[PDB]
């Protein structure tokens, strides 16, 4: 009824211990959701052209070319970790658990409250705010994922990450078909580059609408929206990096001499002549066995064109890759493809108090050393004759193309049958938690968005808008926009996400690295003096675990 | 230890080419060195002109163009100006995180 | 936009001690690898000392190896070289050196500040 | 028999995760002990006496008159925690988990070897090892605890701490009564201060025998000895430490006035005089209700005369505390009275390539903040008349007895009813795990030595000696030493050590205090290039609890 | 036994800088607190600096702050005392001074160094 | 500011008794200011006497000894030597940490 609450605000996480080591992990997230009435209660089909800022030469990586299609409802999006644990829950995961499961999640709205603005026509601005206990909240679960599907985590446009500070929804709206091409210069082209916006495919558009393909349920102040359990059915995320690379694979080769002093200076010495020794390798024209051309089982990670962009139907985009840069963790500076870069406003881990548009940042440099270093790599003849010569080796210094600064490590790829690489690791607290799986016939190993992928779905978007409320003077047949009492809503999202966790183990002597909190981090978990919070990003592998 | 050589002294006439060339004594010079090419005035802090052996730094002239000639590092000065006359020096990247400078060369525009 | 500006630079005698401060403006100052050249009166450029990547690893030219310190500061955005028991082969204008490849460094001198004059005589 | 083996070596440690958060872990613990034969075959009554180092002025902390029987029998010690952990296994208890309970206690010794050594006439020394298979080993468990209780962890004389590294046991010995009288003096004193030992009295002689009161087991070198499983009935030891002193008890001041702006320099104020306050206090005569004169509902820790020795029958002993300096956090260097300090070998964490009798040493400071901080101690006069004058009172700085090295503090005791205080923590590796318990009618509140105490028993010492070999030429007639055939033994000893413990759980939004590797530590952990190793200290008690 | 030997000291221009080294043996150097005092030629003895605490707390006296910054580095157990913008007035003997009270500070000067001349003159 | 204040000269006849007195301008010196005394001959560094108001460290004459006197630092040397005839320097301790130190006493054994 009017004044009945049809629900219950928890934000606890349970870790719930089971037999053989493993702990279900119930992550309880509540969170008060404001949301306006729709600017306009219509369908826009929005072309964004920015066609002045890629005109300049070399700015073709900035093109923002597309088309949407704007919706009058609002997403209710809560697939980021930060939504659902805090920085202690967070660190007792990373540090005790080896691998995590996505069990199951339930979200529900209640205690909706809608009121009206009265707006006083006194010169200075005076507003009232008066409950409308008939008015109505649209509320469409899309369970059988006929909309589109638009992670909000893409855009930091999820549920705020405080429990006590309120949200809000996103404004819903999807990408409609488009053509554009787009043809790449630089700083020196002649000319005007083909840059045009051919329109769109009637063969390809789509233009949906969430009354025509999901129910719609109106709650009034005594109603409450319950989505049902929904179980997830995805493969284990694993909380622990592995460190081997091809050169530390298999049995090391014997130290016929070794070290008798401590030191730093002091090696052991195979003792064997390179040439003489005994082994396996690929390289049936050599009789040299080292270290970098002794056979291995396999190749760990892959090397890909980076900063690639491809064109397509609808025009550039980046070519993603599964791994991070080698040597971002000896210099951080190195951070660049495959290091996602978050960034992210006030709600979802910038400093609350801050002033101005400009959002906190910050490059993810993941503990696993898959990555590349391509400033090492080289190619050279199939004859190999050592030392090799200048026209035998092609090195990363060497022009590709005729340009200085372009090498055949940027245009080289090395994916193939041996390639073995890891799943993305997840990043706290701005991270996507689960993505929806590709709809084509063949499918992509992996994402580089979110750890766990859905196979088969993963649940249905909600949507929320606030039900059209009419003045006296509505005229359907009037081609002005429709005129509504200035109306809004507070609910209460509470959901339920629940994982499945592995203790880990001690394998090895020594101990292993671990989350804690010392003087230089201390302050980025407590409130500031005048409340200002913050949410700082956290590494999740951090625990070894050996490859071979 | 390593020695940059490079013309002592060098003249073009206004609008005419001109090219200044910075070898190794021991040694020849590659893209693996990075050549690197500043101008300096009389009185004033040296002035990045290329670098990479071929990037010239946004607002220098397209006169000027880097290359690797030969075993050597060669700064190509097109349609010189009256401006161009000055010092300019050579960079070369010696491996590890070394690097060492030419004697550099006094051009004079006639 | 990128600024660099040297101070510090002043007489000293023989066998002392000198920090030439450089204050850099209008870019990460973090991210880039920094150095220190410079100019004896009347003579050409010498590369003196550099310090690059995020652990501020240092590497020194072999005229200035164990007298001279480079280092930085990225809170304050400056790069200081400490030069101790000075000569009178030191004299000279240093200038601070910017190199303009963050994740792909050119190896060369980007930027150049305006430089400092060092004199070093009994 | 000869050639079957009676044994298997084990020293791994299993959690095996129970339901509710609770873990048993097992630790195993297998040595290969070296045992020589006895120096002597007699029990010896030695007296200690090192008068000529007392007899300086002011050294009479440096008293070392004792009294000893010396056996021909040595101890197997396994009671300390670097004989059951590796650093590893230290961090995942520490880390993951919030009490420890002792529950089990095995020994048993398998393998037994005895060899007999011959030397030759040669001029250069050379020898040969034989193995005598009908030499014994005497073995004996005082499971009744007949025997004097003699923990070596104090002396750093259990077990090693390296698997691979085989251990010695310390031969055994036990304090006989005895008499001293030392009056102290100091650097200046006229005189000879009264320094004399006094003999034993006759009431108080225990002369006891391995032979008289143990069975003893004859192992040959097919035989085995099982000490059987011994279960504890200790309290449980907390790995969080509090931090709550007395000003950090109970409900804080209203702020009627809080900052404006986060900084430093902006405070929050009570806005209300110290003297028109509302409140309880124990000052029955003063208005004043502040911080440090408001009520409390008790004491944690608590004040006691440090550095002073007390003189008994048998000579001087320092006075202990239960709780370290405070301070000792902010400053590392005013770790002192109750901080203990440990000094090791080789065979207990020390670099074991080493040279030289210098031990290696650490002080332990605990992270529990019970400690005292005297020097910010002061008393003052009844009338408590603010400020307060020279005369009415007494700070840390005023001489007691004339000495200005001497104040007030260091003669202070404030233990009484409302004193609140927690148990040691646990010091790894080198602390003891179990204590015997006092005989005495009234009984301490707790060890300074052991986490945990033996309530009534705690399984028996265990005793080894090599059995006599006598050459054919014994007469126990002669007043000389016994003839014996040079013998000595290997065994190998496994343990089982069983706890039982609780997984912590997070409480706050805030990471906490956690055991990492780091840059620093990093080779802490690991072996050199000649194989030298060691084990530095953690602490345990790292995550915090509320005390109220 | 507990042995401070200063070195560092020379003539200097007003306005130049100038690092002090006091070398410790003979007792645990990070144990005791540190401090610099100067005696002025003919004038009495005066505090400098004071360094204290395992966190290497720092005190300066209201002549040398903002001036002078003393440091202590227990690895080469030295305490190092750098002075900026020296003037005529700091040209004085400067004096190792070492506290005896480790865990009870005596707050006095245990032991002295033999000192160095620093002479601040254009 | 604080300013300590002691006698500038003093005299003492072979084997007589003198007190070197140290006092604060504005307040009293107590046992809180850690009273030190230090001895300096000409072209020697300073030498410890006595820290604590009483404590004289390891191979200082029982002659030299510290106490409070009134509201000021006594130093009294009983028996004085040739050898203490020197410039005597007292250290208060200001709290907190820092520290001042007297214009210094030029004692002359006669």
């Amino acid at each position: 009824g009017v004044g009945i609450s049809t629900g219950t605000f928890n934000n606890q996480t349970e870790f719930k211990f089971l037999e053989n080591g493993w702990v279900y992990i119930t992550a309880n997230s509540s969170r008060l959701v404001h949301l306006n009435m729709p600017e306009s209660e219509n369908y826009r089909r929005v072309v964004v052209n920015n066609l002045d800022k890629t005109a300049v030469n070399g700015n073709m990586a900035l093109d923002d070319t597309h088309a949407e299609i704007v919706t009058p409802w609002s997403l209710v999006d809560a697939n980021a970790w930060g939504v659902w644990f805090n920085p202690g829950d967070w660190q007792l995961i990373v540090n005790t658990m080896s691998e995590l499961h996505l069990v199951s999640f339930e979200q529900e709205i209640f205690n909706v409250v809608l009121k009206t603005v009265s707006e006083s026509a006194t010169q200075p601005p005076t507003k009232v705010y008066n409950n409308d206990l008939t008015a109505s909240l649209m509320v469409a679960l899309d369970s059988n994922n006929t909309m589109p599907f638009t992670p909000a985590a893409m855009r930091s446009e999820t549920l705020g990450f405080y429990p006590w500070k309120p949200t809000i929804p996103t404004p819903w709206r999807y990408y409609f078909q488009w053509d554009r091409t787009l043809i790449p210069s630089h700083t020196g082209t002649s000319g005007t580059p083909t840059n045009i916006y051919h329109g769109t495919d009637p063969d390809d558009v789509q233009f949906y609408t969430i009354e025509n393909s999901v129910p719609v349920h109106l709650l009034r102040t005594g109603d409450e929206f319950a989505t049902g359990t929904f179980f997830f059915d995805c493969k284990p995320c694993r909380l622990t990096h592995t460190w081997q690379t091809n050169r530390a694979l298999g049995l090391p080769p014997f130290l016929n001499s070794l070290p008798q002093s401590e030191g730093g200076t002091n090696f052991g010495y195979i003792g064997v002549q390179q040439d003489k020794r005994r082994g396996v390798t690929q390289m049936g024209n050599t009789n040299y066995i080292t270290e970098a051309t002794i056979m291995r089982p396999a190749e760990v990670g892959y090397s890909a064109p980076y900063y690639s962009f491809e064109a397509s139907t609808q025009g550039p985009f980046k070519t993603p890759i599964a791994a991070g840069r080698g040597g971002a963790q000896t210099d951080e500076n190195q951070a660049a493809d495959g290091d996602p870069r978050y960034a992210f406003g006030r709600q979802h881990g910038q400093k609350t108090t801050t002033t101005g548009e400009t959002p906190e940042r910050f490059t993810y440099i993941a503990h696993q050393d898959t990555g590349r270093y391509p400033e090492g790599d080289w190619i050279q003849n199939i004859n190999f004759n050592l030392p090799v010569t200048d026209d035998n080796v092609l090195l990363p210094t060497d022009p590709i193309g005729g340009k200085t600064g372009i090498n055949y490590t940027n245009i080289f790829n090395t994916y193939g049958p041996l390639t073995a690489l890891n799943n993305v690791p997840p990043v706290y607290p701005n991270g996507q938690i689960w993505d929806k799986e590709f709809d084509t016939d063949l499918k992509p190993r992996l994402h580089v968005n979110a750890p766990f992928v859905c196979q088969n779905n993963c649940p249905g978007q909600l949507f929320v808008k606030v039900a059209p409320n009419l003045t006296n003077q509505y005229d359907p047949d009037a081609s002005a926009n429709m005129s509504r009492i200035v109306t809004y809503s507070d609910f209460w999202w509470k959901g339920k996400l629940v994982f499945k966790a592995k203790l880990r183990a001690s394998h090895t002597w020594n101990p292993i690295q671990q989350m804690s909190i010392n003087v230089d981090n201390q302050f980025n978990y407590v409130p500031s003096n005048i409340g200002g919070m913050k949410i700082v990003y956290e590494k999740s592998q951090l625990a070894p675990r050996k490859l071979y | 230890q390593t020695v940059v050589t490079q013309e002592p002294s060098l003249s073009v006439s206004p609008g005419g080419t001109v090219t200044l060339t910075c070898g190794l004594s021991s040694g020849s010079v590659s893209t693996s060195n990075y050549p690197g090419w500043y101008q300096q005035t009389l009185g004033r802090a040296p002035r990045t002109i290329i670098y990479r052996t071929s990037s010239r730094p946004s607002g220098v002239p397209n006169r000027f163009s880097g290359s690797i000639s030969g075993n050597k590092a060669a700064l190509t000065i097109t349609g010189a100006q009256p401006e161009d006359e000055a010092d300019y020096y050579c960079s070369l990247y010696m491996g590890s995180y070394t690097y060492v400078f030419g004697s550099g060369t006094q051009l004079t525009v006639l | 936009e990128v600024q660099l500006v040297e101070s510090g630079g002043d007489l000293v005698k023989p066998g002392g001690s000198l920090r030439l401060s450089c204050v850099a403006s209008g870019f990460t100052f973090s991210s880039y690898n920094m150095g220190w050249v410079r100019q004896a009166p009347g003579k050409g450029l010498q590369w003196v000392a550099w310090i690059y990547g995020s652990r501020s690893s240092t590497n020194y030219a072999d005229a200035v190896k164990g007298r001279f310190t480079i280092s930085r500061d990225n809170a304050k955005n400056t790069l200081y070289l400490q030069m101790n028991s000075l000569r009178a082969e030191d004299t000279a204008v240093y200038y601070c050196a910017r190199d303009g490849g963050s994740p792909a460094a050119y190896y060369g001198m980007d930027y150049w500040g305006p430089g400092t004059s060092l004199f070093v005589s009994s």
